């Protein structure tokens, strides 16, 4: 799961399995800006799609 | 002879606007070559987009240059060229590829060339 | 009025590189950019049409006192032309005062005349 | 009535030689110490290559003058003098040469003033 | 290099320098705003951390 | 939020470095321009005088 079009382009050029992205975020984002993406990410853990979360920043 | 009372107000305004756009485009090249096109504002991006098409549309195929171009030349009346440049400035042809504007003549020839190119 | 005009123009020239970043309203210096743009519009002039010194003084006074701050920069030339016509019609006392004493008229009278013209000007 | 090909392997070297002769003969110099008629020298030489008419026998002479530039400066005095005379030029660049493209012809700066008429019909097409 | 070429390079570099200086100052203001925005988030994070530590353990 | 702060700080530092490098380049280019200007003036004046006293 990638936040940012530069990382999106990186992974697309290296042909990697990206499933989610936001690609457009304000300079001073609020919680409502990433509420949906965070909700989907945490839901995918309980959904059984994958059993581990690592995050890099 | 480029005065409002000689060529007409519309001709004068179109010519001055074309010159202003090209002059603005000249200044943008220095910073484009360093920082890329992505860092420009939306107004500067539109300026570049229209200036490239204007510069290509200033080209023409001459009758005496068949030995160099491979195609017959064209003759363009001043009313036609004024109207074509006015339409380009207004943005009627922003969706056309910029290579379709090279060495054509009238503005309808740009549309025909782009149609042949498959747009 | 010339000192204020020069200060505004110099401040604009110093901040010209920030014009692209004012599009998202990054800070409150954008008033200087707007004033400089209007100053540049005011200083333009056509061929073989010199302006009398009293009219030049009045238009520069209007610019530097903020009366053009709500006129779009695309309308400043037409504003100046219509203002000169309005002056010829109604501000003859102000023009005569400037011509005779070489000094500005009363500030209140100038403000009243400018506002009277401004409520009749129509923004394009 | 024959056809001739002539190659001058360096015109800049006779330009230097003519400058040397002119200075030794006490003729006052001009730009870059070159004599006044440095253009006339090369124009007089190169105007004698031509394609004769049918009444003159139809023979031809064609010329390939050479000019060596310094650091790729095509806008120097002698290079511009020679360019203003001939019917086109082929410009070779070191940066193209090392980037892998050989014979390294710069298409933007090269031109032929006879182009098209000097080609087979198929090649023209 | 000729005088014209050197003069063109000088002017281009001056324009680039002005643009970069403006970008630096804009980024400085944005960094200040981002720091205060991050500061405004601390109490909620502290509260939820304390609640989770109390309950889940 | 941490990432956004890091990004803004990184942009500020990078643009500061770019501005400093551009200023240094401007200085060196101006020095070379002045040398070329002086050399030119010397060359034309020498050629003029050589032609003049060649007569």
């Amino acid at each position: 799961i990638v936040i940012g079009r530069v990382g999106l382009s990186f992974f697309r050029k290296r042909n990697m399995p990206v499933i989610l992205d936001i690609t457009r975020l304000p300079d001073q984002p609020s919680f409502a800006d990433i509420k949906e993406i965070a909700r989907k990410t945490v839901g995918l853990f309980a959904d059984g799609t994958f059993d581990e979360l690592y995050m890099y920043y | 002879a480029l005065a409002p009372e000689i060529v007409g107000e519309e001709h004068y305004q179109v010519a001055r606007k074309v010159q202003q756009t090209l002059q603005r485009y000249k200044e943008l090249q220095d910073i484009i070559a360093i920082l890329g096109m992505d860092e420009l504002s939306d107004e500067d991006k539109l300026v570049v987009h229209r200036a490239r098409r204007i510069q290509f549309f200033l080209s023409q195929n001459f009758h005496v240059a068949e030995q160099f171009t491979g195609q017959p030349g064209s003759y363009v009346p001043v009313k036609e060229t004024v109207r074509g440049f006015k339409e380009i400035l207004e943005g009627k042809y922003d969706h056309l590829p910029e290579d379709a504007f090279r060495l054509v003549g009238r503005i309808e020839e740009v549309v025909e060339k782009a149609k042949a190119m498959g747009v | 009025v010339a000192g204020t005009l020069r200060l505004d123009l110099a401040a604009y020239r110093e901040l010209e590189a920030f014009a692209q970043f004012g599009s998202d309203l990054d800070k409150a210096t954008q008033a200087k950019l707007a004033r400089g743009a209007r100053t540049v519009e005011v200083l333009k002039q056509d061929l073989h049409q010199p302006i009398p010194v009293e009219k030049q003084v009045l238009i520069i006074y209007a610019l530097t006192r903020g009366f053009l701050d709500d006129i779009p920069v695309e309308d400043v030339r037409r504003f100046e032309k219509e203002f000169y016509l309005f002056l010829d019609q109604n501000g003859q006392h102000l023009l005569e005062h400037i011509r005779t004493t070489k000094d500005l008229p009363n500030e209140d009278d100038l403000n009243k005349a400018i506002e009277a013209f401004k409520k009749t000007f129509v923004v394009s | 009535g024959k056809h001739v090909l002539v190659v001058y392997d360096d015109l800049s070297k006779q330009a230097a030689a003519y400058r040397e002769l002119s200075l030794l003969l006490r003729r006052p110099p001009g730009r870059e110490a070159y004599p006044g008629d440095i253009f006339y020298l090369h124009s007089r030489l190169l105007e004698r290559a031509a394609k004769l008419s049918d009444a003159k026998g139809g023979g031809s002479l064609t010329a390939l003058p050479f000019v060596e530039t310094q650091a790729g400066d095509i806008s120097a005095y002698i290079p511009t003098n020679v360019i203003s005379i001939t019917d086109g030029q082929i410009f070779l660049q070191s940066d193209l040469f090392f980037s892998g493209v050989r014979p390294a012809i710069n298409a933007g700066l090269s031109v032929s003033r006879v182009g098209g008429a000097a080609q087979i019909k198929a090649m023209k097409k | 290099a000729s005088l014209r070429d050197i003069k063109t390079r000088i002017n281009a570099t001056k324009k680039t320098s002005q643009i970069t200086k403006a970008m630096e100052m804009v980024s400085t203001s944005k960094l200040n705003r981002a720091e205060q925005n991050a500061k405004s988030f601390v109490p909620y994070m502290e509260k939820i951390q304390e609640v989770v530590a109390n309950v889940a353990l | 939020l941490d990432a956004k702060a890091s990004e803004h700080a990184a942009r500020m530092t990078a643009m500061k470095n770019a501005t400093d490098n551009a200023n240094e380049l401007i200085r060196t280019l101006t020095l070379s321009y002045n040398r070329a200007r002086q050399a030119a003036i010397t060359q034309e004046i020498t050629e003029i005088v050589a032609g003049a006293n060649a007569l």
